[PDB]
Order: C-alpha cells, then structure tokens, then sequence
C-alpha cells in the first residue's frame, strides 16, 4: 500500500496515535508519547511487518517517523 | 485494636461483568461455563472452562496498554477500578501514603508467556517482546493499579496458589490493623484457560472431562465429579480501617473480623482423610474473630468438585461446627463459576459479603446425588433465604498445601 | 510486644554454596560473575550471569524429586534445609502448628516453563508433564519445605520482583508478632539464567552488556555502568519468638526491629529522580524500630549497577540519613553476586545481619569513578572494618515499583 | 538393548529405584512408591522413548512392570 502509509500505519497502532497525528516530522517519545520500551517495540513491529531485521545500533537511530519511512525504504534492494 | 472494613466491591467473573450482575446470576443457580473456541482444543482432554464473557475494557485501558498485559492483568484492573470506584474514596497527596494494595495470583500470565517463548523458539532472543516481563508476573495488576491511582503505601502480592485470594485480602488486613494503612484494594485475578492452562492442569488429572455436558461438569459433593472446573475472572475489595471509612461516611459492606491460616504438610497425591489442614485454619479465624463455629450462618466452601478433596472438606466442617453442623449452610459457587484458582478466594469473599446484605445463600447446583458422608446442608439446587444471620465463613483450601478462613461481620 | 529474632541462616549464592563461604568471599571482595555456557548465548546481547557453581543436592533432594522441581525450587530447599539445620529447631507435634514459611520469587520456574511449552508445540498438551504446575510456581519452595519438616503454621509467598525478598521476610515477622506463629522460615530464590529469562530482561534492555569483562560488569554508582546483572541463588532466614527462642536456648543471629514497606506509582520507564518511594519505605522501617536514621551504621543497599536508579537510590539515602549521611557506610553486594531479583532482598538480609556479627562491612566492588552526587561512603574496592554497629539496614527498591525495607539490632 | 531392559531401565530412572528391585512382578504404586502422577510421568516417558502413542484408557490398565513389557513388545508391530 506503499511503504510510508504501511511504516505511518505501523507507528499508529504501536502507539495508539490517530493517523492524523503521525506526521512525517513527528518524535516518538517527544510528539507521540513513546517511553524508551515504546520504541523498542515499534521497532520490533517494523521488523516483523517487512521480514527485515535491523541491526539495534540503527535501531537507535531512528527516532522520527521520517527515519523509519528512511530505513525501510533503503534496505528492500 | 484496629478494626477492618469492606467499603468497595469489584469483579468479573463467568456469570457477570460487575459485581451485582455475578451476584445475581449465582442466586438464580446460572452457570457460566460453556466450551473453549479461542484455541483449538481438538488435542485436549478438557474442552470447556468458566470464561468471561464479552469483555471490553477499552475505556479504562487503552489498546497500546492492553499489548503490555495478560489477560489476568486486564481483568485485575478492570475489577480494581470498579472496587476503586464502588468505594468513593477520594485519594489526595496527603492520604496517598495511606493507601496500598494486595493483589495476587496462582498462575500468573500463560497467555503471553506462551506467545513469548513462541516468538522465542522461532525467532531467537531478538523476538521477546520488552515488556514479557511486566506483562506477565502476578504482582502487576497492583503495579498498574497503585500508578493509575497514584497509591503510595505498602503493596504486596501473595501468590499461593487456590488460597491467593483469601491471603491477599487476610494480609491487607492485618497491614490495616497493624498500622502500615488505612485503605487497602485486596484481591487476585486469574486467566488459565489457555494451551498451557487446559493442558498442565489437564496433565496432572485435576480437570473434569464431561465436555459432552460442561453446565454440569462442576459437581461438589456429587457421587459423579471427576475433576474441577477452570474459571477466569477477578475478584477486588476495598479493605480500610473502621473509623477512617466512618469519617469519609463510606459505604460499609461489612466487618473483616476473622482471618486463619494453616499448611497441610503433605502432596496433593496423598490423602487428605479428615482435612485437618482446612479445619486448623478455620480454628485460627474463629479464634482471630474471637466467635464460637456455631455463630456461623453461611460457609462458602472451597468445593473444587474434586473426589478426594471435597469428602474431606466435609470432615473439616464437621469437625470446627460438631454439634452445629447439621445446621450451617455451606455451598459451593464453583459449581457455577469454576475454579477461579488465584482469584477463587477473592470472588467467594465477595460472594460470602453479599450473602449477608441480602441474607440469601446461594446453592451448590448440579448436587443430584451427595456422596456417602456428605450429609451436610449444602443447599442443593435453588438459593436459600435466611433471616439473622450475622457472620460468613469464606474458605480456600490446599488439600496438599496452604489454606485460608475469611470470617466476615453483618454491619 | 513479641519481638521477632534470627535463628537460622541458610544461602547459595553465585559466591558460595553455604552462609559462611558466601560471607568469606564477599568481604574478600570476590566476584561471581561468569559467562554462561549451559545454553547457547551467541544470539543472546548478554551472555554472563551470577550462577551457582557445583550445585549438587542429591544427598537432599533425589533424582526423581528433582525432575519435578525447577531449579529455583532446589536452590530454595537446600537453603531451607541449610537455615533449619542451623537454627537446630526440633518439630514435633505440639509446635507444628506454631512453624510456617514466608517464600517467595519474582520470575519463577522459567527453565521449566521453558521446557513444558516446548514439548506443547512440539507434540501437543499430551507432551505437558503432570508436574507442570508444581514444578513452576512461584509457593512450591514453601510447600515442599513444609512437607518436608511437617510444618502446619502459617505459610505465604509473596512475589514482588526484585523486592520479594524483604516482603517475605518482613511479613513473616509480622505473622510472627501478630501471634499466628512462633517460628516462620523466611526469604526467595531464583534462577532466571535462562533463555527466557536472560532474553526477557535482556529486550527490556536492563541487563548489562559488558560480555568483554562479566566480573566488572557490576558496578554500583559507577559512571560506566549500563544494567544489572542476573544472579541465582536463595536466602533463608528462620524467624523466630524472642522468648520461644530463649526458652529452647537458640543461637540468635540478631533482632528484626523494623520492617517499612511503599509504593512508587510510578513506571519503570518514567524518571525517579528523588527516590520518594525508597525514602518512604526507609521511614517507615525507622518509625516501626522506633530509631533514629543516625544510629544505623550498615545500609546494605538494593544498588543494582543501573544509570537512574543508583542516583535515586543515593538521593534517598541522602534524605532519610540529612546530616548522617556522609557517615552511613552503604554497600552493594550486588557488585558481585550480581541481581538475585526475587531471593536479593533474602540473601542481602543475611549479609545484614552477619555485618553486626562480624562488624564487618563488604565492599562495593568495581566502583572505580562514582557518578556526578554520588559522594557517599559506598565503601569501595575493599571491606570496612567497623566497630560498635548496632543497627543494620537492607534495602529492596523498585524504582517502578514497590521497596521493602528492614532493619537488624545486634544482639 | 531388548524392550524388556529399556522398559525396565526407564522404570527404574523414573520411579528413581535400582534395577535390582525393578521384577516383572513389581507394581508401581504398591512396590516402587510411585503416586498417581509418578505413573503418568511414567507413561510418557514410555511413549518418547520408543515413539509410540498409548491411549490413557489403555495407559490405565499399565500398572505392573510386566503390563509395561507387554505392551510395548506387541505394539511394535
Ligand atoms: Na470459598
Ligand atoms: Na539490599
């Protein structure tokens, strides 16, 4: 359904944000209300969601909705 | 000497979402037990269990948070919320200190045990969910419940087993009298019936097999039982000190004036005869009430429906009553609801609390045809109306472990 | 007043299999960190563990008891045995109902939890062991022991997590002071070295990582330190009337004058800061013993090497001690046996106790650069010799949870 | 090693007796201290060892050494 709608969907049902509010720009722990285990397990549901694993020093990396959009979309080739 | 008090009621169980809707259900003898259809239980020797149905807590607890519970912690703080809210209590920064919790259970969180080590095997390490841990241990329905009410004082969770919910409620008494608290939320919650549920206890022989007809596979007493009955549910009370709930002008469901405790030394594969266990810790909560057995009206038995375990807790009441045994009214609501386990103690507490405010009993159902030795008032069948009575007995017993007595006060 | 004194010491900790082995080498500051190598950690963050080494029970539990126990039940009854053995209590019918237990555990059976759901998605509930159930539960250390020693009294277990140590030892006191017993065996075990457990604590990454060096992993107050460490092992105390314990001429290790108990309210996930739950918890054991903060000369405190919860915990010292604080010697032993979770309250209560025996303080070891307001006396790298310690304090926090706290008087 | 050694070694490993006291006329409840759930353990580990299922209605009628030999010798057929 693309990607970004599929990642934004994603971080929508791992923190209990509407879809409105999971804008592009937006911090987990700062905008939508994520604590430091929120995010790890946002992350794991990325995993899961497109068969890919990510390396936890990367993990930490991604910190916006924009940096998981990011990551997802350069690591399926 | 510091008295206790009941002021808030809270619960889920088979027969009903609130507590009043149970209560009703269980005088009208309904059954809340029907066949198992969220796993396939085609391998499975038992296939029916006391189930709580259409459960919504979406109002009190938010999708994201309910990912981060089991199923027993979900029910936990439903039936707290309700016992929290039943109460009125009004919790400030100055009575926070005073207010704690003790709440526990027997098995704890399978359901996400299981989906975590099946993550585990298939996934490695990796693929643990953070939050296995706090999703799963039994003292987290009083971890959520003491955050979500900013509860500060002691909190506790005593995890025993079938007697979790008499203890829990017996200890926060005792932290009330003692003068660690005013205000305690006791109680225990429990989600067994899953894989791992149906199938340990299944594996141990304990679980009746009459899935042709699983209403009357929970028979205490009847020569035809074959085995308890599991059930889900949760049961809360709102404990607090007698003179604290009389100056807020709480609600007072009635006195916690007696709690008993005992151990039966010996396994559950060996013969409980005469139950001295369970007659001991009776012994110890009419002593602790200072009453004699025979002021007792209502005894709301263990009554697991198991062969074994049930003869002997007709000798245990035989033996405390003696002379007033002929007399009591004991009954089972496991008949109805099943073996809550961790949480059975905490909603026959609620049970034996109604049961003096409406002086109504409710029965032992599917009792066709009582065991030989088992010539008690068992009230079979239909609910009884009684007049006068002033104090109920709630009993959780081990028969191969611990046991605990619950000795409650009209008024 | 009943007053409540120790009478039996029994302990296996990832330094020692015995109380004295144990005490030798934590005051010679020896560490009981290894890697482990009874799984494969290859895909595990953390592959180190506080573990028992040469555990061999034989001689008390046989080979086919041991299938039906987890081996945080073993651990659990050969320190019952070692306490009992060494309080020289002798049973008989008469004072049977008079002894019970007080034993808990945070995570419980993980290994055979493990091992049962394994062989459920392998081969079906047929493949469940009928021991199950009771080779997992958290109470099962209790009611073997009890079995074992025919014990009838009074028995719980209370699992709190890392704070089921000091509850089950302090309420055992208080069982004991109530009048409902005479004599109570006390404490928690663990062995959550297992896949699940070492991945479960390991996803809500609080373990530490440092697999390049395990046995400096550990370090309390240290500004390089990044979670705490698994550590198996089990305490027991045996608790115990002054004047029963007089009359039978008992050797009395000390006296339990104080137990405080609290709650956070607040998520592990959200900030300390302050510690106002461990300092309410501390409070609450000085109000209880009737001392003053100032005579305390030992606080053994919880300190589990983690970067928020050490700075609250030496905030919460600061304010309960104000202007003794720079004097009061605090220590973490879990530096070296690592975080016993369920069983460190048990075992770090005995440490307590034997500091006034010896007058003797361990050290925190690894604490090479403490934190930014980290100025206590944290007694580093080497053991405290002191000399007339009256008063001893062990500290259970949950930073996110509930504390516990107790105190000791000499003699 | 013969059925017959196997099924008594496996007695003998589970109800924790030596094999000296493992006789064909040995009941397992009445001779070997075995209790209700020592016999089903029993079973079970009967089945994993030679990879037969034993229905529980025929697992019952198991009760003596010698039921559990000729079992697994004419079930192996
Ligand atoms: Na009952
Ligand atoms: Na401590």
């Amino acid at each position: 359904s693309t990607i970004e709608e599929r990642v934004k969907k994603i971080i929508g049902e791992q923190l209990g944000v509407k879809q409105e509010e999971v804008t592009n720009n937006a911090s987990f722990v700062e905008d939508l209300g994520a604590d430091s285990l929120d995010t790890v397990e946002l992350v794991m549901a990325l995993e899961e969601e497109f068969d890919t694993e990510i390396p936890d020093e990367e993990a930490e990396k991604i910190t916006t909705v924009q940096a998981a959009i990011d990551y997802i979309n350069g690591h399926q080739a | 000497k510091r008295r206790v008090v009941v002021t808030g009621l809270g619960m889920l169980s088979p027969v009903g979402n609130t507590v009043e809707s149970t209560w009703k259900a269980l005088l009208a003898g309904q059954s809340g037990i029907s066949l198992i259809d969220h796993f396939d239980t085609s391998a499975y020797a038992t296939k029916f269990a006391g189930l709580v149905k259409d459960f919504n807590c979406e109002d009190i607890i938010s999708r994201k948070e309910q990912r981060k519970m089991d199923a027993f912690i979900q029910y936990g703080i439903v039936a707290g919320v309700q016992a929290m809210q039943d109460s009125g209590l009004e919790i400030t920064e100055e009575n926070a200190t005073r207010i704690g919790a003790a709440i526990g259970s027997g098995i704890g969180g399978l359901g996400l045990i299981e989906e975590n080590h099946t993550s585990l095997m298939n996934g490695g390490p990796r693929k643990i969910s953070p939050f296995f841990v706090p999703s799963t241990i039994v003292n987290m329905v009083a971890g959520h419940l003491t955050i979500m009410y900013g509860l500060r004082g002691p909190s506790i969770s005593i995890a025993t087993a079938c007697t979790s919910g008499v203890h829990n409620i017996g200890h926060a008494a005792r932290i009330i009298a003692y003068g660690d608290a005013d205000v305690m939320v006791a109680g225990g919650a429990e989600k067994a019936s899953t894989p791992l549920g149906v199938g340990g206890f299944g594996a141990a022989r304990a679980l009746s097999t009459r899935n042709d007809n699983p209403q009357a596979a929970s028979r205490p007493w009847d020569k035809e039982r074959d085995g308890f009955v599991l059930g889900d549910g949760a049961g809360m009370l709102v404990l607090e000190e007698y003179e604290h709930a009389k100056k807020r002008g709480a609600k007072i469901y009635a006195e916690l004036v007696g709690f008993g405790m005992s151990s039966d030394a010996y396994h559950m594969t060996s013969p409980p005869e005469n139950g001295a266990g369970a007659a001991l810790a009776m012994a110890n909560a009419l002593r602790d009430a200072g009453i004699e057995a025979s002021q007792i009206g209502y005894v709301n038995a263990h009554g697991t429906s198991t062969p074994a375990g049930d003869k002997a807790e007709a000798q245990a009441v035989k033996t405390i009553f003696g002379e007033a045994a002929s007399r009591v009214l004991v009954s089972s609501t496991k008949s109805m609801t099943g073996h809550l386990l961790g949480a059975a103690g905490a909603v026959e507490s609620i049970y034996s609390i109604l049961a003096l405010r409406d002086q109504a009993v409710p029965p032992t159902i599917n009792l066709d045809n009582p065991d030989e030795g088992c010539d008690l008032d068992f009230v079979p069948h239909e609910a009884r109306q009684v007049s006068g009575m002033e104090y109920t007995l709630c009993n959780s017993f081990g028969f191969g472990g611990t046991n605990g007595s619950l000795i409650f006060k009209k008024i």
